[PDB]
RNA sequence: ACCGAACCGACUAAUGUUGAAAAAUUAGCGGAUGACUUGUGGCUGGGGGUGAAAGGCCAAUCAAACCGGGAGAUAGCUGGU
RNA sequence: UCGAUGUCGGCUCAUCACAUCCUGGGGCUGAAGUAGGUCCCAAGGGUAUGGCUGUUCGCCAUUUAAAGUGGUACGCGAGCUGGGUUUAGAACGUCGUGAGACAGUUCGGUCCCUAUCUGCCGUGGGCGCUGGAGAACUGAGGGGGGCUGCUCCUAGUACGAGAGGACCGGAGUGGACGCAUCACUGGUGUUCGGGUUGUCAUGCCAAUGGCACUGCCCGGUAGCUAAAUGCGGAAGAGAUAAGUGCUGAAAGCAUCUAAGCACGAAACUUGCCCCGAGAUGAGUUCUCCCUGACCCUUUAAGGGUCCUGAAGGAACGUUGAAGACGACGACGUUGAUAGGCCGGGUGUGUAAGCGCAGCGAUGCGUUGAGCUAACCGGUACUAAUGAACCGUGAGGCUUAACCU
């Protein structure tokens, strides 16, 4: 309602960037071990978008050292300091699920140029 | 202490800067009017009656309006009451806020949780089913066995059988209260409360502590 | 999410491939043993010149699973495999001298610091 | 449990449901006034009412629209023709439930569906 | 005539 | 399963004790043609609210 | 001989069991040019027929059909009087 | 009991006893500590998964604080199964001249019932509660819950030659179980969007629709939900069991008991949550409503006529995170109750038409376009009609106290 909308609204970020599936992108989360406070970056292919307002996430894929992990991220989070597209995807679908059961040459995607 | 006549309005969250997401149910509480105050000497207890929100002109009938202007305050969309405990005394006609609630930590939250209607024994009691295949004859998700043979003969009372489900009064213990905001009447509590969306609630002070 | 009569692949360079988990260690009645939990295993294949040979029955810890580990602010990283680092019955630090794949966070504790002081990446 | 779920399953499957509300919203169409039983009548507003706000705004993709919702071209034709302009200053409720009773076979709320200017 | 169950005779045969 | 005791006269009274129907409380006279009929149902000359709704 | 419809059969499961049906329905299943299957007609008769044999089948009945007769068999048994 | 009381095992649901398996309290020890042995109190909760086998049992593997012993028609087939033992087929070994027979073995083999009554789980109607009614309560009583591991500090302290290693108290974090919820991660989402095979149709191209399990698939809103994430078990108090005592005689001593006094457990009564005045012993508090006339008689808690119809309710309609039906909640023009409409959000993924490139399938621009169910904020366009109906007219007798 309101009330909601309000309070989500003042706590929303104000400069999450514009990606669409398909992307490689790398986001700099922050992560502490001991007392230290670091930026680690995890660089991969967004699969996913859903889109709630404060509540919006995206999953991003990639391959680590012969492993698929797939990470959701929440948007608007504070550890996620930061969302940086590298490269633009030309695909034709919101999720990319297949890209799971897709393994090396099957898993390219087209480069979108405009 | 005393507490408080609220409505669920939905659930959030709240990112702090440690980066945790804590999940809250957002009350509104706005201001609740005292209309009477009962004691030992006329009722034989202690105890104040408050009522909240706005009710429509022509439906409050003729004797809550006698109540309501008898108190001397605009008629609510009901009653509730709250037992008093010795240190604390209220008086008629009088406005209680979430200012009472700034220096809790933990409150106890009464609502009506969600009618599930007639529901089975494996929604109601956790009750297993049994085999889908091998054999099994029209008897999945059926109770069971009710009883024992000739001794006793009967089924005992409380037999855990399938009925109507939820739409009954429920306290969640022990609540964190995330936020107090008393310019927007608003009441933040980490996790979930009993009812629907838009309903209902009293938030107490926590009992067990 | 890994239960009993559940198969694993070893994250570490043992001479084991497959393992079997047949025990939820720690609880009774206990279902399920996440990232970061303690079963026991039997081996079903093996290296021909490994540490293990096919058939032990010995200790693990899930580091990876399908299922995957939720994150405070209500993130979630999940792997395509569940993976597992074998131990021995008794010491409980692990049999192998390198681990392979990435771990996760939810490993750094002292019992498992060999883990992750050996891993490639830890998430 | 049915919590905030709308629509009407009417003891049809969903082929049956669309099928018939798709013949009465040709047959209210082309008569301005159709006896139907009550529940009938609901559904048949929240079909019908859409394919007049559609109407009323003319395109040949709108025309196209109407045409895979009614499958039928004399009820576009009359739609984009006359609905549009007899109903472009309303917003919204083209129609109208009388409840006239019950059924003599088998005993049904029955009620007649109009457009509001007939 | 007469009852399948008891023309039966696994049950007809209860307690032999 | 089936009775072992034949239910009486009494019982089947006791059972049909909540079967009565209840008749309408009352009719409604129409402001223009002074029809009784149900009420939010149209008369049967086809008034409702004192308009001629439908033709014959 | 092989795979597979018609056609013939009846291995498994669920439903039904006061059934839609005094033996079926649904989904799968076996044979399918042969020791095959089928239409019309004929023949074999009850201690008898026929039987690639289960005491199986002989008109919803089979360790001896059905119908009438000896017959109101007999009943140291049960019920009723 | 033979004019029938269905049998082992499994499953599902259990409930009771205590001769206690764990957790709780203590005495003795051939009890240094850790771990035990044995006995006494204690039934609040808890009390394995698999391999083999028809198995209960047992053995084995691996856990747990533990994997209790029994009753209940060796609980439970008008609740499921049908592996075993129990019909008809067939074979083996053995017995018999044979038909056949074996608590010997092996393969195959129909498990019915629409619930009248009691019981139990839910949910209503009537009347009562002494004028009628709307609310909020009190709490007699009744039920739910009651489990526990591990790590860290105290402390490598007490104890011990060493090895080892605490009681008491405190902090954190788990397993099983239970309630609530949908903000997150998910599942469903045959009511939304798209891809596509075959075929048919809309005169034909283009575009669409029907049918093939939703034709097959890919996503997915709201809702429902678990694997998701919040919370819980308590602390405290009263009276105690085994046990430990203080003072103290009977019995000049001694003695926990006879007089008197104090400790003492998850059992008991409360404390926590829910139902709860049909609690016929029907309770309390606050508010609202009704202040006419007349006639008969077996002259009393009597009947009848006219006038009057209140507070409230019911009915009717729009309906709901409420619901089998009743019921409960919101609203009825002085209106946001539902549908529609407007704007947004979400989901899908760059519509159709047209143009351009290509021989063409197709690609690009208009274009994150079109469409978008149950969602969010709004808006009287449609539907919730004036009425009518039920409910009355000051509410018994006796005895005390107050005013007068
Ligand atoms: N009960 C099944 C089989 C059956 C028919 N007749 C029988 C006689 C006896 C035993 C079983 C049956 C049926 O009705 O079709
Ligand atoms: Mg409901
Ligand atoms: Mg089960
Ligand atoms: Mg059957
Ligand atoms: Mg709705
Ligand atoms: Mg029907
Ligand atoms: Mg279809
Ligand atoms: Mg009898
Ligand atoms: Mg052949
Ligand atoms: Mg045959
Ligand atoms: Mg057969
Ligand atoms: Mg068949
Ligand atoms: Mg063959
Ligand atoms: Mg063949
Ligand atoms: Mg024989
Ligand atoms: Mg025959
Ligand atoms: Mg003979
Ligand atoms: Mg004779
Ligand atoms: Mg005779
Ligand atoms: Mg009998
Ligand atoms: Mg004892
Ligand atoms: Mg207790
Ligand atoms: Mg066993
Ligand atoms: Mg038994
Ligand atoms: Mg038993
Ligand atoms: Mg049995
Ligand atoms: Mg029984
Ligand atoms: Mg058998
Ligand atoms: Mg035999
Ligand atoms: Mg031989
Ligand atoms: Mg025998
Ligand atoms: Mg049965
Ligand atoms: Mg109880
Ligand atoms: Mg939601
Ligand atoms: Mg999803
Ligand atoms: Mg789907
Ligand atoms: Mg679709
Ligand atoms: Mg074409
Ligand atoms: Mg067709
Ligand atoms: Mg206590
Ligand atoms: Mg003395
Ligand atoms: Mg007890
Ligand atoms: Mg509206
Ligand atoms: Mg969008
Ligand atoms: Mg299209």
């Amino acid at each position: 309602s309101n009330i909601i909308k309000q309070l989500e609204q003042e706590q929303m970020k104000q400069d999450v960037p514009s990606f669409r599936p398909g992307d490689t992108v790398e986001v700099k989360v922050w992560v502490v071990e001991g007392s230290k406070k670091r930026l680690q970056a995890f660089e991969g292919v967004v699969i996913a978008i859903r889109n709630r307002g404060l509540h919006s996430a995206f999953t991003v894929r990639k391959i680590s050292n012969g492993e698929g992990v797939e990470r959701v991220f929440q948007t608007h989070s504070p550890v996620v300091d930061s969302i940086s597209v590298k490269r633009r995807g030309a695909v034709r679908k919101a999720k990319l699920y297949y890209l799971r059961e897709r393994t090396g040459k099957a898993a390219r995607i087209k480069e979108r140029l405009n | 202490m005393i507490g408080l006549v609220g409505k669920k309005v939905g659930m959030t969250r709240i990112f702090t800067e440690d980066g945790v997401s804590i999940p809250v149910t957002v009350i509104e509480v706005e201001a609740n009017r005292v209309t009477q105050v009962k004691d030992l000497a006329n009722d034989g207890y202690r105890a104040i009656q408050v009522t909240t929100g706005a009710k429509k002109a022509n439906r409050v009938t003729k004797p809550e309006a006698g109540h309501f202007a008898k108190a001397g305050v605009e008629a609510g969309r009901g009653l509730w009451e709250f037992r008093l405990a010795e240190g604390e005394e209220f008086t008629v006609g009088q406005s209680i806020s979430v200012e009472l609630f700034a220096d809790v930590k933990k409150v106890d939250v009464t609502g009506t949780s969600k009618g599930k209607g007639f529901a089975g024994t494996v929604k109601r009691w956790n009750f297993r089913t049994q085999d889908a295949t091998h054999g099994n004859s029209l008897s999945h998700r059926v109770p069971g066995s009710i009883g024992q043979n000739q001794t006793p003969g009967k089924v005992f009372k409380g037999k855990k059988m399938a009925g109507q489900m939820g739409n009954e009064r429920v306290t969640v213990q022990s609540l964190d209260v995330v936020r107090v905001d008393a310019e927007r009447n608003l009441l933040l509590v980490k996790g979930a409360v009993p009812g629907a969306t838009g309903s209902d609630l009293i938030v107490k002070p926590a009992v067990k502590a | 999410m890994i239960q009993e009569q559940t198969m694993l692949n070893v994250a570490d360079n043992s001479g084991a491939r497959r393992v079997m988990c047949i025990k939820v260690l720690g609880g009774s009645h206990r279902r399920y043993a996440g990232v970061g939990d303690i079963i026991k295993i039997t081996i079903k294949e093996a290296i021909p010149r490994g540490k293990v040979k096919k058939g032990d029955v010995l200790k693990a810890v899930v580091v990876r699973t399908k299922k995957g580990v939720r994150r405070p602010d209500g993130s979630v990283i999940r792997f395509d495999g569940n993976a597992c680092v074998l131990l021995n019955n008794n010491s409980e630090q692990p049999i192998g001298t390198r681990i392979f794949g990435p771990v996760t966070r939810e490993l750094r504790s002292e019992k498992f610091m060999k883990i992750i002081s050996l891993a490639p990446e830890v998430l | 449990m049915r919590h905030r779920k709308s629509g009407r399953q009417l003891n049809r499957n969903s082929s049956h449901r669309q099928a018939m509300f798709r013949n009465m919203a040709g047959s209210l169409v082309r008569h301005e006034i159709i006896k139907t039983t009550l529940p009938k009548a609901k559904e048949l507003r929240r079909v019908v009412e859409p394919l007049i706000t559609l109407a009323k705004t003319d395109s040949v993709a709108n025309r196209r629209l109407a045409f895979a919702r009614t499958r039928d071209n004399e009820i576009v034709a009359k739609l984009f023709n006359e609905l549009g302009p007899r109903f472009a200053s309303r917003a919204g409720g083209y129609t109208r439930i009388l409840k006239c009773g019950f059924r003599a076979g088998d005993n049904a709320p029955m009620a007649y569906i109009e457009l509001v200017d007939r | 005539t007469s009852k399948w169950f008891n023309i039966d005779n696994k049950i007809v045969d209860h307690r032999p | 399963a089936v009775q072992q005791n034949k239910p009486t006269r009494s019982k089947r009274g006791m059972r049909r004790s909540h079967d009565a129907l209840t008749a309408v409380t009352s009719l409604s006279v129409d402001k223009t043609s002074g029809e009784k009929h149900l009420r939010h149902h149209i008369t049967a000359d086809g008034y409702y609210r004192g308009r001629k709704v439908i033709a014959k």
